[PDB]
């Protein structure tokens, strides 16, 4: 808990806090666990924001092609079975980005110098210089994807309950 | 340099208002001046070459096999370019893409410093011409150039838009 | 687990490789080589076997060949027959302009209409089991050397032969020397991939056989 | 970024852009950088799209003839039709006799790809001269085929301060302008001035 | 030093602007000097070998037992190729193969400084003369050669793509 960011104060709606949140304790209970929770954490998220905006673009848009159009698929929820080409294919190029990983993986921990999710992936440049913006800059990230999470899990679920547009309702 | 250049003459000397000279090296400078050379050279034989095929001067018989020297009877000097056939229009064309060879491939290139555009037929021996009297020639060159680019300026104008040239559009052209 | 791991001694957790700047650097890539960017996300290069013992077996003698000059050696080989192989499968299908055939009836454009039947059409006849023998002879004729270096009794390059017919680099500066060792790199790189896409497209259910072969 | 963005100038205030500056001016060398390099290089684009939609609006194609009878501003309706294509037929004046945004799509697929593999090329030896080669200034590349950077000064001379100065000004005219021409045809009447 | 050299002459002096001289080591340019002027030498046969028997210069009798010379008639000079029997084309090119032998086993390779490709049936003893004029003499049969390989490829070109050249396009080959 104690260096690695996260715990901030943002009132959940029982009574209590998040301003240290670890009910059933993760963190005293096997504390060697701790960098692959973060990594697990972060890619979860990650995976979870891009899913998100990736529900919202296909409504209004639809890329030119007669595979994927509206009088073929009106229900996006139904782009997942029936682009099956498609779908291998995403799968294939994920199998090379996360083999990649592995070695990373292999010494996630105090063998490899650098920090859970810390890919050296900044073209433009947006990470700040110094610790204040720094820590205020992968608390935020943290938090827009714990939010896309829990997003996406009600999204997808309200589709196949209400079976409507975009914001549900 | 900008300054002991011929085509700096009396009635202006130094013209650049809007300071193009300047605007790069010195590499950029020689490529301006032998710019200003080769478009005078061309506008200097179309602003002649516009005078004469209009007072019907005439090669006698025949330019090709059945094309013959009829383009001066009727069409105006801006037309008679596409009834040059097309084996005629093309050996101009390659003369010309000879021409610009030799002009490009000498010992010194001129914005190295190096000769400006040379005869390619006939060279002869050149500018050993007492280099006082050289002065005053590339000064003669260039103005009549500079007075052929507006003029040929002027016969497209006419050709195109009547009415657009005073004391000019009179004239059967 | 309490052993040692096998991640240290082929891992070097200090510097990080040039391509992929997460993982850190295998231990034996180096700058040395020509057109190398630290590129090994498998950690190939890091494999402590001998793989001369595919040529000459290990029990044979005390011996071993590092595993990084096996490799480029391998790679050099990839690349060169892929720049060939490409180079000649357009060329007798006619995508350079002429239809470049050998003399003779059996090898013109009636009885093969396009290189993609050309490998199961000349292998019935023979002229393919020919340069089998033929490429056969050449093969055991040069690797044999790989076991010297091997056995430390050798200090050429891998991929190294003295085949500079027309002297391209006698007298050039080593800068010079590995900037042309690129090249042979760089372009075989391209090429390997390019005969991959030539040869799998041009068997799938669509697809021509000209000289495009989308 | 700040004053030292050196894209500002006085017909705007001082320093930062209002809106825009928030993003850069807590950012690296590298972020502020990036994106004069971004305008830079949409400038460009925009420098030429501007004299391309001219000249497509115009009407005038490429037998390019000063008087009456082949194509010039004043009349872009010439006698000979060179050919374009030679495979589908689609000449090049026929392209000229057709609207700006449907002239676009009758170049054939052997057209795009060879813009977008020269263009493809350029950008290439684009990305090696500039984020490798480390140069202290952007948008800056070898290409100059006349030579204009190897003054007595440099790169420190007032006269190439000014043309860059000068290049991204031009280019921040052509990207609002080619914009407000894109939206005239899409929409009739969006701009209500001189051009429709 | 290129300039200084047989086929480097007044138009052009050193014609090299993609610097392939300098691209290997000295041996390398020995390689490609007598390339240019074997090039040269089959290329002047050729394009001669054409103009001939395009305008019926028939050698009188049998060519072979019996397909002796109507291959002059008829075909362009393109064929008659294959008109030539086989053992007819077969000697050919076995004096060629005896011909490449000796140019290339001399004492002295041409590579490492050696003599470049010399007669090889009648070798007249050629040691002697001026070696001012001989520089001239190099110059013109590469220069001759520089023609013919342009004008063998122009006939190439006429006999496959027809208008693919104008003012010989008209021509009965
Ligand atoms: C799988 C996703 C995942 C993972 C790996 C983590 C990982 C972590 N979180 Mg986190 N979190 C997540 C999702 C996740 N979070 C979501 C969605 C929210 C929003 C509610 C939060 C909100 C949150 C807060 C507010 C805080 C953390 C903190 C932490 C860190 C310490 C706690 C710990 O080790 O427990 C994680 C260990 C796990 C094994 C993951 C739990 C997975 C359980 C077992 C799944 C069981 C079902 C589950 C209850 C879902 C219910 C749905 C349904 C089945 C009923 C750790 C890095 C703390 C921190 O930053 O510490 C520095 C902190 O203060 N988390
Ligand atoms: C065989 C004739 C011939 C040819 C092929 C050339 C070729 C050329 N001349 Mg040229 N020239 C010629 C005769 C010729 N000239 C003569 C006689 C003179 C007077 C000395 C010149 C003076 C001259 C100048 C001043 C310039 C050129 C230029 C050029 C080049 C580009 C212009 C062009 O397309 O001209 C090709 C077409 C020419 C139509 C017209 C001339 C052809 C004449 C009339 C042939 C008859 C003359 C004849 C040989 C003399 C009779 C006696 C005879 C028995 C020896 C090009 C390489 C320019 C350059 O920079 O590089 C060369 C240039 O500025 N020429
Ligand atoms: C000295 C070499 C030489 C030779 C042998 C020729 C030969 C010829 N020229 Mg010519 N020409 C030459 C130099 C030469 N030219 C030069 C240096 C120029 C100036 C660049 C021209 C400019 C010229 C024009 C403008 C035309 C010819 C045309 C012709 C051809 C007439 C055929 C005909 O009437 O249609 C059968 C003929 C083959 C004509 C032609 O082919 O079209 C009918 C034609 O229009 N020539
Ligand atoms: C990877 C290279 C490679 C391979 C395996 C083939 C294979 C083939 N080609 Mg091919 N070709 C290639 C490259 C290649 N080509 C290149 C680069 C060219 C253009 C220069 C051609 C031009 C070509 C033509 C014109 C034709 C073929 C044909 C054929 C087929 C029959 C040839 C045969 O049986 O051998 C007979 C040939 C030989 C036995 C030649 C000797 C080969 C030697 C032994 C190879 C060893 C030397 C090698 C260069 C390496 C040097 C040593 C090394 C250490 C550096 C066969 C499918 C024929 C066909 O069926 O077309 C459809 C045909 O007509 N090829
Ligand atoms: C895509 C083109 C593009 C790009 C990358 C930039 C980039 C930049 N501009 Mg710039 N600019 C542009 C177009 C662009 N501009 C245009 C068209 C104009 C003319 C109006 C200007 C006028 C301008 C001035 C006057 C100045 C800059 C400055 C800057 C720098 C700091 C501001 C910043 O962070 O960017 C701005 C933010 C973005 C580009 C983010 C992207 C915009 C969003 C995603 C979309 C917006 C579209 C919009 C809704 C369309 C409607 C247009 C609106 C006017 C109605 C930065 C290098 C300053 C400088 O040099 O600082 C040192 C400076 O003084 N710009
Ligand atoms: C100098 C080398 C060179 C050569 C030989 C060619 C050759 C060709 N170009 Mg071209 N082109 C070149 C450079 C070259 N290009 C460059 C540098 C550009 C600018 C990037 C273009 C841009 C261009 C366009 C825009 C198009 C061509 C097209 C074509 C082809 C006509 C297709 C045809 O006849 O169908 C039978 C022709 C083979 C056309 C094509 O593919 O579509 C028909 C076409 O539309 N060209
Ligand atoms: C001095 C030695 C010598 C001798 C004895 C011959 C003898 C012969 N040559 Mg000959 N030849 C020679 C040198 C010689 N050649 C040389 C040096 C060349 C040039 C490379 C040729 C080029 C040549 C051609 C091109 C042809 C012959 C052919 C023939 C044969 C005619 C038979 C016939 O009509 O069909 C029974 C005859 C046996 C002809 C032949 O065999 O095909 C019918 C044929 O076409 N010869
Ligand atoms: C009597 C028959 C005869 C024979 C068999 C040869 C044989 C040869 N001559 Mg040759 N030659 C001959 C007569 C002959 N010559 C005569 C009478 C002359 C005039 C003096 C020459 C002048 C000559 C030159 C200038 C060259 C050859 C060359 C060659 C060689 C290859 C070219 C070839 O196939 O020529 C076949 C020849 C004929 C069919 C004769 C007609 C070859 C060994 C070339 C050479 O040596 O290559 C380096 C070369 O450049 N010859
Ligand atoms: C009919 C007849 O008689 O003849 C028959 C004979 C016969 C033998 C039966 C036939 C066959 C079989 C043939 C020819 C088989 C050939 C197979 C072949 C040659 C297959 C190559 C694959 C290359 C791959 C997968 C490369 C992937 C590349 C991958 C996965 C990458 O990630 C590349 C990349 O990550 C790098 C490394 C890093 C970056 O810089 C770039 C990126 C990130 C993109 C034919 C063809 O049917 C003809
Ligand atoms: C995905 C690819 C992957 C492969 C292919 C792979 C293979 C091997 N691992 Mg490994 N590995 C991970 C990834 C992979 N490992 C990850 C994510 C973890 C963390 C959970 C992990 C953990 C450990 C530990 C703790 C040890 C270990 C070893 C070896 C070993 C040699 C065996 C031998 O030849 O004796 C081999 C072949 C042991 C070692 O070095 O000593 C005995 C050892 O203790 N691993």
């Amino acid at each position: 808990m104690v260096g690695a960011e996260g715990p901030e104060p943002i009132p959940f709606a029982p009574s209590r806090t998040s301003k240290n949140f670890d009910p059933v304790g993760f963190a005293e209970r096997s504390p060697e666990w701790l960098p692959w929770y973060r990594e697990a954490e972060l890619k979860h998220g990650r995976a979870a924001m891009l899913a998100t905006v990736g529900f919202v673009v296909p409504e209004f848009v639809r890329i030119p092609g007669e595979q994927f159009s509206f009088e073929a698929i009106p229900k996006v929820i139904d782009a997942h079975d029936a682009l099956p080409e498609s779908m291998i294919q995403i799968f294939g190029w994920i199998s090379f980005l996360e083999a990649c990983t592995f070695p990373a993986m292999a010494g996630l921990g105090g063998k490899y110098d650098r920090k859970p999710g810390d890919f050296s992936f900044d073209p433009l440049g947006l990470y700040p210089t110094d610790p204040e913006k720094q820590k205020k800059m992968q608390l935020a990230e943290l938090k827009n994807g714990r939010l896309a999470m829990i997003a996406i899990g009600g999204m997808v679920t309200g589709a196949a309950v209400t079976g409507h547009g975009f914001p549900y309702l | 340099k900008v300054d002991e250049m011929p085509g700096a003459t009396a009635p202006l000397g130094k013209f650049d208002p809007l300071n193009l000279a300047t605007l790069g090296s010195e590499s950029t400078l020689a490529w301006f001046r032998a710019a200003e050379l080769k478009h005078s050279r061309v506008a200097m034989l179309a602003t002649t070459g516009y005078l004469v095929q209009a007072a019907g001067i005439h090669f006698p018989g025949m330019l090709s096999s059945d094309v013959s020297f009829e383009s001066l009877s009727a069409m105006k000097p801006l037309d008679a370019w596409d009834a040059v056939p097309e084996g005629g229009k093309n050996q101009i064309y390659f003369t010309i893409f000879l021409a610009e060879f030799i002009t490009e491939c000498k010992g010194t290139h001129y914005t190295k410093g190096g000769p400006l555009p040379t005869i390619v037929f006939p060279p002869i021996d050149f500018s050993t011409v007492n280099p006082e009297q050289l002065k005053t020639r590339q000064n003669r060159e260039l103005n009549n150039g500079r007075l052929a680019m507006i003029a040929i300026m002027s016969f497209v104008a006419a050709a195109n838009i009547p009415g657009s040239v005073p004391a000019l559009a009179g004239n059967p052209m | 687990a309490m052993p040692e791991r096998l991640w240290d001694s082929m891992v070097d957790k200090t510097q990080r490789s040039k391509a992929v700047p997460f993982l850190p650097r295998a231990v034996n890539l180096d700058g040395s080589l020509p057109g190398d960017v630290g590129f090994d996300p498998f950690y190939l290069s890091s494999i402590p076997k001998d793989f001369s013992g595919f040529i000459q077996p290990p029990q044979w003698e005390e011996k071993g060949i590092p595993t990084l000059y096996w490799m480029r050696e391998a790679e050099l080989k990839h690349s060169r027959v892929a720049m060939l192989a490409w180079f000649g499968w357009l060329a007798t299908d006619g995508a350079f302009g002429v239809t470049l055939r050998f003399p003779g009836e059996i090898y013109s454009v009636e009885n093969i209409p396009t290189a993609y039947e050309a490998h199961n059409a000349l292998v019935s006849q023979g002229s393919m089991g020919f340069l089998l023998l033929a490429v056969g002879f050449i093969e055991f004729c040069t690797g044999a050397v790989l076991v010297e270096v091997a056995k430390g009794d050798s200090d050429r390059e891998a991929g190294d032969f003295k085949l500079d017919p027309l002297s391209f680099l006698k007298g050039k500066s080593e800068e010079e020397i590995k900037r042309m060792k690129t090249r042979e790199i760089a372009n075989g790189r391209l090429a390997m991939l390019a005969f991959g896409g030539v040869a799998t497209q041009t068997a799938l259910e669509g697809g021509n056989h000209a000289f495009p072969y989308f | 970024s700040i004053n030292e963005a050196f894209g500002v100038s006085i017909e705007t205030g001082n320093k930062c852009p209002p809106l825009g500056a928030r993003i850069l001016e807590d950012a690296q060398p590298s972020a502020i950088k990036w994106f004069q390099n971004a305008e830079i290089k949409h400038g460009r684009i925009a420098m030429v799209a501007t004299i391309g939609y001219l000249v497509q609006k115009l009407g005038v194609h490429f037998p390019l003839y000063l008087g009456p009878s082949g194509s010039n501003c004043f009349h872009p309706e010439s006698e000979t039709a060179w050919l374009l294509s030679s495979s589908t037929g689609v000449t090049f004046s026929d392209i000229a006799k057709a609207a700006p945004l449907d002239a676009i799509q009758m170049v054939p697929v052997a057209g795009w790809m060879q813009i977008f593999f020269v263009a493809g090329w350029f950008e290439s030896v684009a990305y090696y001269r500039q984020w490798v080669k480390d140069s202290p200034i952007p948008g800056d590349y070898g290409y100059d085929p006349l030579g204009f950077t190897k003054r007595e000064g440099g790169w420190d001379s007032e006269e190439l301060t000014s043309l860059r100065l000068k290049e991204i000004k031009n280019g921040r005219l052509a990207m609002m302008t080619i914009a407000a021409w894109v939206s005239d045809e899409m929409i009739p009447g969006a701009l209500p001035v001189w051009h429709p």
